[PDB]
C-alpha cells in the first residue's frame, strides 16, 4: 500500500527534448529518436538525439573496424560454417603475435600481424571517443569531470595491451580477443606473478571494487528514500539545501557518525569509482616489469 | 625497490584524499552547535575548508559554503531532559509547526528554474504538448485516506518540463481549494488514487501555494515535509 | 554536538521496541533498542575473537583467525577451540547485522522517510549467510565456510575457487561480475556528471539537470535521467550481490565439478555437434 519509486506509476511526455544549446553545433545533431515507454517505467522513454561530428564518425568507424576484424578472424576459425560459428563463438580467439616477434610488426596476418591490426582501430576508437567525452563537455561549458574519470579506465586498458607489453619487449604479452581466452589468459597472469591476492595494488583494486557498490547502494537507496522531498534534484539541493538533503545528512549521522552533504557524497563517488581501474593499472604494470612474483615480493617488503 | 616506493606513496595519497572528502563534506551544517544553538566545543578532528563559491544562473545570485549557519524559522520544540542527547517534544501540533519528521527548510521563495530560465515544474493543463503517455491516468480519479475515507479528487498532474515525469498530484478538496501531494506519496488504483500518509481530515491543512501555476522552493518543502510527517503524527488515524 | 540544522528532527518516536526507553542519542548516533543490541552482539563477538586470539597465541591483526569446524565436525557443534567459538561469533555477528538492519528502519522511521537502505543492505547480509549460513548446512558441514581472518579468509577465496578449476567459468559467477563492472562505470559517470554540472569552467554559473541530459545524449544517444540513475545504481548494486550469492549457492550442490565443463551442453547439440572445423571439431 505504500510506492516505493523503483518504476513509475504515470508517465507523462511533451515535445521531444531537443537539449541546451550553448556552444555546441546544431548541425552535428542528430534528430530525435523513438519513445520507449518500455524504458520509461525505469528511467526515461526520449532516445536521442545524439552528437556525431567528425571524431564521433572516426571513432564509430574504428570501432566497427576492431570488432570486423576479430569477426573476419572468427568466421576464418570457423571455416565459415555459420553453425560452426554460432557452436564455438565463444572458443574463438585472435591472438598477439609469438615472443619470438618481439615488438616488431613482421608478424605474418594469421599469426599476430591482424592482432595488430584490430589493435590499432581499438587504439584510435578508443582515444577519439575519450576526446569525445572532453569536448561534448566543453561545448556545453561543463567541467572535464568525465573525461578524467574515463583516464583512468583508459589507464588499466592501455597498461594490459599496450604499456606493459612495451615495457616486457613483445606483444605476445598482451590481452587476446576472445570471450574464453581473455578470461583463460586473467587466470594465467596470476599463476605467472605469484597469485595477485598478494599485490598489494590488486587487492586494493578489489576494496573499491566492492566499495562501488557498496557505496551506489547506498547512495541509490538515500536518494529514494528521500525522494518524497524532491531528494534526486541534487543540482539545486547543492545550491539551496532542501529537507532531502538535512534527511539524507542525519540518517548517516545518526548511523555511522559520517560526515554528508548533496555535493560530497559525489565526490566519494568519483573517487571510489575512479580508484578501481587507478589502483589496478599500477598493480599491473608493476608485474613482471618490477615483480616477478608477489608472493615472493610479499615475504620481503 | 619500486614497488615498495609506489604502494607507500599510494598510501600517503589515500590519507590526504580522505581528509579532503571528509572536509569537503563539512560545507553545509558546520560548525557544530549546542542543542541550545550556540557553537559546540568539541568541532571534530577536521577543521573547516576554504569556502568556495557557486554562481547561480538567472541572475538569482551566489552560494558560499561553509558560510553563516541559521534555520531562519521557529523550532517549536523543547527539552525533555536535563542533559545532552535526548529527544525535544514538540510545543504545539508537530504537523502545523513542521518539526520531527514534518520539517521543512527555508528555501528560497521562488521556483526553480529550466536551462531557459522557465518553471521547472507547471500543472500539466498549463504545460504545452504534455499529456499522459503511459498507466493509469489518475486525473478525475478520487483520494482516499489511511481512514478510508475520501478527501478530495484529482484534477491535474504537475510536471517536470524538462525531465517529462510527474511531481505532484493537484487534488480538490470540498471546499472548492486545492493542494499538491507528492508523486512519491500516492498509490495510483484503477478506480481510486490512495493516500497511506494522511487521514482524510488532514488534508485541508496541507500548506498551500501562493499562485495557483507555479510552486516555490520553499513551498515544496512544506508541502512535502507535511504529508510525510503523517506517517508517524497521523498514525492514531490510520 | 550537532549540525546546525539537526534540532528539528531529533523528536521523540519510531522506536519498534521499548517506546522510549532507549529513545536517545551518544553524541551523533541514534541508539534505539537495536542500537543496544548491536552493541551487545557487536562486543560479546569481539570478545570472543580476543579470546580466540589468546587461544592461538598472537595478537597481531595481520594473524589472528577464528576457523569453523573440520568438516568430520558435520552441523554439528564443536570444542570452543576447535571451531566452537567461530560458531558464537557466527551468530554474534549475524544479530549485529541484523540489528544494524533494524536500527536504520527505527531511524527511517523517526526521519520520515523511505526504507530503501536497510532493504538494501540486507541483500548485502543475505550474501553473508550464504556463505557462512545456507551454502555450509546444504554442503552439509559448517567447515565449508570461510574464517575470520584478514588474510586466512583470502586463502578460503582461493582454494574454493580452484576447488572447480577456474572459477571464472561459472555462469552465474560471470553475470555477477558483469553487473560490478557496470555498477562502477555507472558511479564513475554519475558522480561525475553530477559535479561536471555544479562545479563548470572557471567563471560560468552551475550547470542545470538539462545540461546533463543534452551532454550524455550528445555523447552517447541517451540519457537514463535524473531518478533513473539511482534506480540505476540501486539495481545494478542489488543485482551484482544477488548473483554473486546465488554463484555460491550452487557451488557444491547441484554443480560440483569444474565449471569450464559446464559449457559443453552446448556444444554437444545434436545439431552441430560433429560438424568438422572450428575449434571443437
Ligand atoms: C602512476 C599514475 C598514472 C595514472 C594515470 C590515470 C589518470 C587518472 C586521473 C583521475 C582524476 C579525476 C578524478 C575526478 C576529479 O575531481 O577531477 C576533476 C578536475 C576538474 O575538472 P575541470 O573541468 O578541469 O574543472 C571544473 C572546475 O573548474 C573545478 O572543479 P572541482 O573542484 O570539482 O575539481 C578540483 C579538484 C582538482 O583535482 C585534481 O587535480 C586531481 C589530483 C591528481 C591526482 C592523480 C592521481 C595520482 C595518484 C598518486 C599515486 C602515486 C603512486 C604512483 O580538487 C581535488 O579533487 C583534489 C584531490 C585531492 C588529492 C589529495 C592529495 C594528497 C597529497 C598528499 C598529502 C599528505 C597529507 C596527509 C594528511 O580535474 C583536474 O583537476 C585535472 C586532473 C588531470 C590528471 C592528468 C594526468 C595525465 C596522465
Ligand atoms: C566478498 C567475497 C569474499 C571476500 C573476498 C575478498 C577479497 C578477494 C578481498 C577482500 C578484501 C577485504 N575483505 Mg573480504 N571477503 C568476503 C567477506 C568479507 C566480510 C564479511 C563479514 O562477509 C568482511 C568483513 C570482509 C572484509 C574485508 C576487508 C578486510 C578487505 C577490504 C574490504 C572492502 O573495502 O570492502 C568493501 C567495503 C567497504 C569500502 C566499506 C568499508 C568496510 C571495511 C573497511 C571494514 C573491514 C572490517 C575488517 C577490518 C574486519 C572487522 C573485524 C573487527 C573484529 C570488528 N570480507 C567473502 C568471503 N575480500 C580485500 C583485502 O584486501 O583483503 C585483505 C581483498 O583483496
Ligand atoms: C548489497 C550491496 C553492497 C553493500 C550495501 C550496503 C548498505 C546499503 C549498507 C551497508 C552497510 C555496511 N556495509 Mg556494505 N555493501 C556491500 C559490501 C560490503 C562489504 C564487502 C566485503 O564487500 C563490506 C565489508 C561492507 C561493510 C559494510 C559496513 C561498513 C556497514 C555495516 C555495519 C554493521 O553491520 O555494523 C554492525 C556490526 C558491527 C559494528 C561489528 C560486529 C563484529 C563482530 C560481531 C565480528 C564479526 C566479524 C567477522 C564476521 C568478519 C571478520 C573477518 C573479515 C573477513 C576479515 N559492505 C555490498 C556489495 N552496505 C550499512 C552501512 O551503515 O553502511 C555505512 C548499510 O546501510
Ligand atoms: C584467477 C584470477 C585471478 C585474478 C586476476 C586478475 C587480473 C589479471 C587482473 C585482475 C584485475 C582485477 N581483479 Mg582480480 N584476480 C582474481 C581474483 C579476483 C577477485 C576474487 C573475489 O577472487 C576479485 C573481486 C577480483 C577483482 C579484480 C578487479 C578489482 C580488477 C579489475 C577492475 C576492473 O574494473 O576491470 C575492468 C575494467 C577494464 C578492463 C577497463 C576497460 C576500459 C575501456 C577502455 C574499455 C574499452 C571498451 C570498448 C572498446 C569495448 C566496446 C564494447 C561496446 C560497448 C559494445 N579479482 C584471481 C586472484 N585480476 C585487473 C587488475 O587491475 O589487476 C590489478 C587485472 O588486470
Ligand atoms: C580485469 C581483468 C580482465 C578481464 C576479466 C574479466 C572477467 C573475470 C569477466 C569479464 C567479463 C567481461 N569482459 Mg573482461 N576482462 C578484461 C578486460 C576486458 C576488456 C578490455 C577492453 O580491456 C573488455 C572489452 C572486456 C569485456 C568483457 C565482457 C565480455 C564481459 C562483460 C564485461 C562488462 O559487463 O563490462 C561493463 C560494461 C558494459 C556492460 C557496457 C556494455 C558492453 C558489453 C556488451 C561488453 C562488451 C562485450 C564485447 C567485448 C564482445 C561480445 C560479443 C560476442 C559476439 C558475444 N574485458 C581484463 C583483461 N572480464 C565477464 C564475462 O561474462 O566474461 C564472459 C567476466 O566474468
Ligand atoms: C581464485 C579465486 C577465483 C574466484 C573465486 C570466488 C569465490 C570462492 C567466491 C568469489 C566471489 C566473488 N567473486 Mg570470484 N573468483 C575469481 C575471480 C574473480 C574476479 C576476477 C577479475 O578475476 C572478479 C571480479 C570476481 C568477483 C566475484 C564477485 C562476483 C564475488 C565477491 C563479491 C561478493 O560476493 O559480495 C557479497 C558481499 C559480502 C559477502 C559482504 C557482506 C558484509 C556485511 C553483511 C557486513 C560486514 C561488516 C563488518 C564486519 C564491518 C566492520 C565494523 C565497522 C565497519 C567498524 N571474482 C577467481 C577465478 N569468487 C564470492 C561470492 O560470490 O560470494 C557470495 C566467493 O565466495
Ligand atoms: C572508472 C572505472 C570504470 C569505467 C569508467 C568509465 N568508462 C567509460 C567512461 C568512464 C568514466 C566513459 O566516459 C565512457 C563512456 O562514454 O561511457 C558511456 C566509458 C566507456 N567504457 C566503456 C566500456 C567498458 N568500461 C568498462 C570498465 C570501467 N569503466 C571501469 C569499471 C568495461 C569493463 C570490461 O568492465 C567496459 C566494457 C564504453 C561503453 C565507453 C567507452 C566507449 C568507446 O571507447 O568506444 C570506442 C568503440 C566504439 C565507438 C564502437 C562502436
Ligand atoms: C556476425 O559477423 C560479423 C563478422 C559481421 C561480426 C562479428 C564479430 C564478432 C563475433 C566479434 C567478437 C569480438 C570479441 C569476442 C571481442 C572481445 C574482446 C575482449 C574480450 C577483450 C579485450 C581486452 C582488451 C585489451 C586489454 C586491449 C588492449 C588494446 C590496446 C591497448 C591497443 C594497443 C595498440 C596496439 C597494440 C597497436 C599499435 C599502435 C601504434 C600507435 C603503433
Ligand atoms: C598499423 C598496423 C600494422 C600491421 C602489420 C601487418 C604486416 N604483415 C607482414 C603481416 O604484412
Ligand atoms: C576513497 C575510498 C576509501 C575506502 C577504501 C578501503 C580500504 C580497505 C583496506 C584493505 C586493503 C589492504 N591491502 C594493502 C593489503 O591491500
Ligand atoms: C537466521 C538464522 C541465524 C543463525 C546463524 C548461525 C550459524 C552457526 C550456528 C552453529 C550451531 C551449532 N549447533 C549445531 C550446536 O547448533
Ligand atoms: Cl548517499
Ligand atoms: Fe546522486
Amino acid at each position: 500500500a505504500e510506492y516505493q519509486n523503483i518504476f513509475s506509476q504515470v508517465q507523462v511526455r511533451g515535445p521531444a527534448d531537443l537539449g541546451m544549446t550553448e556552444d555546441v553545433n546544431l548541425a552535428n545533431r542528430s534528430g530525435v529518436g523513438p519513445f520507449s515507454t518500455l524504458l520509461g517505467w525505469f528511467g526515461n522513454a526520449q532516445l536521442g538525439p545524439i552528437y556525431l561530428g567528425s571524431l564521433g564518425v572516426l571513432s564509430l568507424f574504428s570501432g566497427l573496424m576492431w570488432f570486423f576484424t576479430i569477426g573476419i578472424w572468427f568466421w576464418y576459425q570457423a571455416g565459415w560454417n555459420p553453425a560452426v560459428f554460432l557452436r564455438d563463438l565463444f572458443f574463438f580467439s585472435l591472438e598477439p603475435p609469438a615472443p619470438e616477434y618481439g615488438l616488431s610488426f613482421a608478424a605474418p596476418l594469421k599469426e599476430g600481424g591482424l592482432w595488430l591490426i584490430a589493435s590499432f582501430f581499438m587504439f584510435v576508437a578508443v582515444w577519439s571517443w575519450w576526446g569525445r567525452t572532453y569536448l561534448r563537455a566543453q561545448a556545453l561549458g561543463m567541467g572535464k569531470h568525465t573525461a578524467w574519470a574515463f583516464l583512468s579506465a583508459i589507464w588499466l586498458w592501455m597498461v594490459l595491451g599496450f604499456i606493459r607489453p612495451i615495457l616486457m619487449g613483445s606483444w605476445s604479452e598482451a590481452v587476446p580477443y576472445g570471450i574464453f581466452s581473455h578470461l583463460d589468459w586473467t587466470n594465467n597472469f596470476s599463476l605467472v606473478h605469484g597469485n595477485l591476492f598478494y599485490n598489494p595494488f590488486h587487492d586494493l583494486s578489489i576494496a573499491f571494487l566492492f566499495g562501488s557498490a557498496h557505496l551506489f547502494a547506498m547512495h541509490g537507496a538515500t536518494i529514494l528514500a528521500v525522494s518524497r522531498f524532491g531528494g534526486e534534484r541534487e543540482l539545486e539541493q547543492i545550491a539551496d539545501r532542501g529537507t532531502a538533503a538535512e534527511r539524507a545528512a542525519l540518517f548517516w549521522r545518526w548511523t555511522m557518525g559520517f560526515n554528508w552533504t548533496m555535493e560530497g557524497i559525489h565526490r566519494w563517488a568519483i573517487w571510489m569509482a575512479v580508484l578501481v581501474t587507478l589502483t589496478g593499472g599500477i598493480g599491473i604494470l608493476l608485474s613482471g616489469t618490477v615483480v616477478d612474483n608477489w608472493y615472493v615480493w610479499g615475504q620481503n617488503h | 625497490d619500486l614497488a615498495s616506493l609506489a604502494i607507500y606513496s599510494f598510501w600517503i595519497f589515500l590519507a590526504g584524499l580522505i581528509y579532503y572528502l571528509q572536509t569537503e563534506n563539512m560545507r553545509e551544517g558546520y560548525p557544530l552547535e549546542n542543542e541550545d544553538g550556540t557553537p559546540a566545543a568539541n568541532q571534530g578532528p577536521f577543521p573547516l575548508p576554504k569556502p568556495k563559491t557557486f554562481i547561480l544562473p538567472h541572475g538569482r545570485g551566489t552560494l558560499t559554503v561553509p558560510g553563516p549557519e541559521s534555520e531562519d524559522r521557529p523550532i517549536a520544540l523543547a527539552r525533555t531532559a536535563v542533559s545532552e542527547g535526548f529527544p525535544h517534544a514538540p510545543t504545539g501540533d508537530p504537523m502545523k509547526d513542521g518539526v520531527g519528521p514534518a520539517s521543512w527548510v527555508a528555501r528560497r521563495d521562488l521556483p526553480e528554474l529550466d536551462g531557459h530560465g522557465h518553471n521547472k515544474i507547471k500543472p500539466m493543463k498549463a504545460a504545452a504538448g504534455f499529456h499522459v503517455s503511459a498507466g493509469k491516468n489518475p486525473i478525475g480519479l478520487p483520494v482516499r485516506g489511511c481512514d478510508l475515507e475520501i478527501a478530495g479528487k484529482v484534477v491535474d498532474i504537475w510536471v517536470d518540463i524538462p525531465e517529462q515525469m510527474a511531481r505532484f498530484l493537484e487534488v480538490e478538496l470540498k471546499d472548492g481549494s486545492t493542494r499538491l501531494l507528492p508523486m512519491q506519496m500516492v498509490k495510483v488504483q484503477s478506480n481510486r488514487v490512495h493516500v497511506n500518509a494522511l487521514s482524510s481530515d488532514l488534508f485541508a491543512g496541507i500548506p498551500t501555494i501562493k499562485s495557483p501555476t507555479e510552486v516555490t522552493l520553499l513551498e515544496e518543502d512544506k508541502i512535502c515535509g507535511y504529508v510525510a510527517g503523517g506517517l508517524m503524527y497521523a498514525a492514531p488515524k490510520r | 554536538a550537532l549540525l546546525s540544522f539537526e534540532r528539528k528532527y531529533r523528536v521523540p518516536g519510531g522506536t519498534l521496541v521499548g517506546g522510549n526507553l532507549f529513545d536517545f542519542w551518544v553524541g551523533p548516533f541514534y541508539v534505539g533498542f537495536f542500537g543496544v543490541a548491536t552493541f551487545f552482539f557487536a562486543a560479546l563477538g569481539i570478545i570472543l575473537i580476543a579470546w580466540s586470539a589468546v587461544l592461538q597465541g598472537t595478537w597481531n591483526p595481520q594473524l589472528i583467525s577464528v576457523y569453523p569446524p573440520a568438516l568430520e565436525y558435520g552441523l554439528g557443534g564443536a570444542p570452543l577451540a576447535k571451531g566452537g567459538l567461530w560458531q558464537i561469533i557466527t551468530i554474534c555477528a549475524t544479530g549485529a547485522f541484523v540489528s544494524w538492519a533494524l536500527r536504520e528502519v527505527e531511524i527511517c522511521r523517526k526521519l520520515g522517510i523511505g526504507y530503501h537502505i536497510p532493504f538494501a543492505f540486507a541483500f548485502a547480509i543475505l550474501a553473508y549467510l550464504t556463505l557462512v549460513l545456507f551454502r555450509p548446512v546444504m554442503m552439509g558441514a559448517w567447515g565449508y565456510a570461510f574464517p575470520y581472518g584478514i588474510w586466512t579468509h583470502l586463502d578460503w577465496v582461493s582454494n574454493t575457487g580452484y576447488t572447480y578449476g577456474n572459477f571464472h567459468y561459472n555462469p552465474a559467477h560471470m553475470i555477477a561480475i558483469s553487473f560490478f563492472y557496470t555498477n562502477a562505470l555507472a558511479l564513475a559517470l554519475h558522480g561525475a556528471l553530477v559535479l561536471s554540472a555544479a562545479n563548470p569552467e572557471k567563471g560560468k554559473e552551475m550547470r542545470t539537470p538539462d545540461h546533463e541530459d543534452t551532454f550524455f545524449r550528445d555523447l552517447v544517444g541517451y540519457s537514463i535521467g535524473t531518478l533513473g540513475i539511482h534506480r540505476l545504481g540501486l539495481l545494478l548494486s542489488l543485482s551484482a550481490v544477488f548473483f554473486s550469492a546465488l554463484c555460491m549457492i550452487i557451488t557444491g550442490t547441484i554443480w560440483f565439478d569444474q565449471w569450464v565443463d559446464w559449457w559443453q551442453w552446448w556444444v554437444k547439440l545434436p545439431w552441430w555437434a560433429n560438424i568438422p572445423g572450428g575449434i571443437n571439431g
